[PDB]
């Protein structure tokens, strides 16, 4: 919430100081359904098809 | 230059230009066939015990005296290679084990990495026994200690004699490695099994101990973060059990 | 209540600087298909 | 012969039957929709329940009948009436009313049609990310009992295609299946009792044959 | 394969509707008329927005209905109707009126057409003297931004076919399109925001995705 | 006369006159290499799951309906096989199962023993939906019964209709075996894998049921034993599981 419309939503923010054993980030790998893949080159080629499958490159 | 190695469902990324100590020039192995040929079968789970488990990360402040591991049984929650661990009765494998360190230009120290097998440890009482919980809590690091310890059933864990009665300069002649963070920040260790009978049980023996111990403690300045994240990354190799049929 | 793998990140140490440089600082993702994709039954995009 | 698989499945049967009009005051009756199953037609469901595994592909052919309301204007001149069938395969958008979007997607295939003509006619191949459809399911959707998602076999929905304030007409139409090309696994025995709805394989206990006098009984010859 | 270009944009769907008196009081109720362009149907626009440059050939049938309007008169006895489908190129007389003498030109194609048959369908080639058309053109028309002359394609226009003095009559016709033989140029990110008119790109702001709870939220597995 | 069968650390004895049928005609085996090469690779155990697990027996009485298991989860708890349900995604295997009997020259009776694939089962009530606890408990045996059941949730599992609405007399359709304890007592079936997909996961789906139902009921004279026991043992073969790493 509050920075979908600006360039911040693609940072993942790494932080200063000692915090070694936090989380950083976390997602579930959906192309096509989950929000944070839904709107990529690769997400809306396979939201105008019924089934696909393969392997993904991140 | 930096290269992506996957094991199993696991991936990590190292870089190309790494170092790597096999420990006395072995390399791990199965027991070859014919030890104990005619009741003594063993079989090999080579399913999720050939993959990378990560330990939770230490944290490397001004005052760190150091951090210990006890193999095996720091893996005894880890998937399957611990599900093995209380279905068998016998066992045995070699390890494969990364050291990574993050810090920026603007930091300083050195850190040495040790695999030691047999690592015998005193009671803080001299006529005293050390307790099972004071060796070791499994997937969490003890902690050395700067100055000489008290209580009962403790190990004596002052970080100059390393908790064995030697002095902590001599461990050199053990498989080592040196992280100084001026030239690398990795260490790669292959260490195979080393026991004076072929197979034994993993419950009741700690057939080696992973240290890590500050030589140079960590240094920084005005605004840099105020510690260093360490991460340990454990792969086991040729695992071999007996036989259930 | 996806029956999908996932992927985390974690600090392992920590951030380390020198004097004089920023204190904190940024990761960016990148995503692919590999080689080996397939799709089946062309319909209709429910985004506009 | 005539005991093959082929000769025994690949036969055509009516499996739906709607009504539809042009102007209506509810407007779900603007538009006559299916979902394409093989368990709502007794007599090929249980045909097709000797098998635990098939696999086929679909040909469907419509025939369409319209007629005036009789409500009240008559001296009516009008041109053929125009009609679109649309099919939607699995995983695509589903219309709410005649004037939707989804009408329009390109990648549901469609067919248009004006009365007069030869009846219209579609060919479906076997559509499933699976390797075979099944009749029976042991197992959990993900939570139903008895339902597994690979047996998704898509829609059809058909519309009137005319244009604005239209004439008041009412169609029906007809749908023709008829599997091609199949194949079956695991035979089963045949169902003894009566069904009771579409989803499950729910039954009341039956007798399991009629009864006659005696175990020795014959009747007398002629 | 069904990712191919010709099996993604090759296919038909209906992009214009209209209506055509034979007698009224407009005179511009008396025909119906279209200029082909790939800009007023939104789903083709979005496919289609995916390149730069494409080329195609254009294939358009007609479906064609007919009615007696309401007015009064009823007791009559006839004939089927005539119609006339003229195709205009690019650089060619418009018609004004029904009764112009450009709905008799040479040079302009023309398809008669009775009903009760099967329908009309015209076939036309890649018309431009450039080697490609455009989706996007960054310039001006010599002045309208966007706007480059070596798109147009042409028209069309739908008109009855009777004598003097016709009996009253409402035609709708309804036109399919579909692309043949397609190349396409300069893959394009996909437009993100909802159209706003049919000539421009213009659009308001819209956020980049939806949100979700926190960066390290992953929803319990079943 | 009598053959000794060892797989892993386990061994049973039969009789070597024993008959056994392939389910139709097809023995298990690995999904050869590639169907999916590039992201799918599997692995598999080969450690402890080819080993016989024998369940508890089963009391035959004079009047008893039948028994039936689900397959699998019958061996959810079995040790190693048990343990991969947990730590892997996806599977497959096929089965050996051994059925045998104890009684003596005086007792008579008969007994089928069928595997049958995707048995699917009725609701007590027609408008109802049967429950979880109702289709399986495990590794211990749903019974049948000899009249028709009510309650809600559970199974409608009069015996002449084998919870599945057909006739009992013709599930000889399927992979079966008879035990006439006049001339055998003893059966084995050897069960491939059977699905419309190559793997899957092994929670939420019954591959197969296995099922015992007697057909001429246990008859003994004066001071015989009012029972008989049934015994069940079952070897995993050839399973496989997705790759970790």
């Amino acid at each position: 919430e509050g920075k979908l419309d600006t360039m911040e939503i693609y940072r993942i923010p790494v932080q200063s100081g000692n915090h070694q054993s936090s989380q950083v980030f976390g997602f579930q790998v959906q192309p096509g359904l989950d929000n944070v893949f839904k709107h990529t080159l690769l997400g809306e080629i396979l939201n105008y098809y019924a089934h696909w499958s393969g392997s993904i490159k991140l | 230059r930096v290269r992506s190695i996957t094991l199993g469902n696991s991936t990590i990324t190292t870089q190309e230009s790494a170092n790597v100590v096999v420990a006395y020039g072995r390399w791990p192995e199965y027991l070859k066939d014919n030890e104990a040929t005619a009741e003594d079968q063993p079989t090999q789970p080579d399913v999720a015990t050939c993959r990378f488990y990560t330990l939770e990360s230490v944290t490397w402040e001004r005052d760190s005296p150091g951090w210990w591991w006890k193999f095996p049984d720091a893996l005894k929650d880890m998937g399957l290679f611990g599900q093995n661990m209380y279905y068998h009765y016998l066992g045995r494998a070699g390890y494969t084990i990364h050291v990574q360190c993050n810090a920026s230009k603007f930091h300083q120290g050195c850190l040495m990495v040790v695999c030691v097998p047999e690592a015998e440890m005193g009671c803080s009482q001299v006529d005293g026994t050390v307790n099972e919980h004071s060796l070791s809590e499994g997937e969490t690091a003890k902690k050395f200690a700067s100055t000489s310890t008290n209580g009962t059933n403790t190990v004596q864990s002052i970080v100059t004699n390393a908790g064995m009665g030697v002095g902590v300069g001599n461990l050199t002649i053990f498989p080592h490695q040196w992280i100084n963070l001026r030239t690398n920040n990795c260490a790669t260790i292959v260490m195979p099994y080393i026991n004076n009978v072929p197979m034994d049980n993993m419950f009741r023996h700690h057939n080696f101990t992973l240290m890590i111990i500050p030589f140079v403690p960590l240094d920084y300045s005005s605004d840099s973060s105020t510690y260093v994240p360490i991460t340990v990354t454990v792969a086991p190799m040729c695992a071999e059990y007996n036989g259930l049929r | 209540y996806t029956s999908a793998g996932n992927v985390t990140c974690w600090y392992q140490t920590g951030i380390v600087v020198p004097a004089g440089t920023p204190t904190s600082c940024s990761i960016m993702c990148f995503v692919s298909a590999c080689n080996d994709f397939s799709v089946r039954l062309l319909k209709d995009t429910p985004f506009i | 012969s005539e005991s093959s698989i082929e000769n025994f499945l690949c036969r055509s049967a009516c499996v739906y039957m709607g009504e539809y009009h042009t102007t209506n005051t509810d407007t779900s009756k603007l538009f006559a929709s299916w979902t394409i199953n093989a368990r709502r037609m007794v007599q090929m469901r249980r045909k097709l329940e000797l098998f635990t595994y098939v696999r086929f592909d679909m040909e469907v052919t419509f025939v369409i009948t319209s007629k005036q309301d009789q409500g009240t204007q008559l001296g009516q001149d009008m041109p053929p009436l125009t009609h679109q069938i649309m099919y939607i395969p699995p995983g695509g958008p589903i219309p709410k009313s005649v004037t939707d979007y989804t009408w329009q997607t390109s990648t549901n295939p469609s067919i248009f049609w004006t009365e007069g003509n030869a009846p219209p006619r579609m060919s479906i191949p076997f559509i499933s990310i699976g390797n075979a459809y099944s009749n029976f399911y042991d197992g959990w959707s993900h939570g139903v009992y008895g339902y597994n998602t690979l047996n998704h076999m898509g829609q059809i929905y058909v519309r009137h295609v005319n244009g604005s304030s239209p004439l008041p007409m009412t169609s029906t139409v007809r749908m023709y299946f008829k599997p091609k090309h199949v194949k079956v696994w695991v035979p089963r025995p045949p169902r003894l009792c009566q069904y009771k709805n579409a989803s499950t394989v729910n039954f009341t206990p039956t007798n399991i044959t009629e009864k006659r006098q005696s175990i020795n009984y014959i009747p007398e010859t002629v």
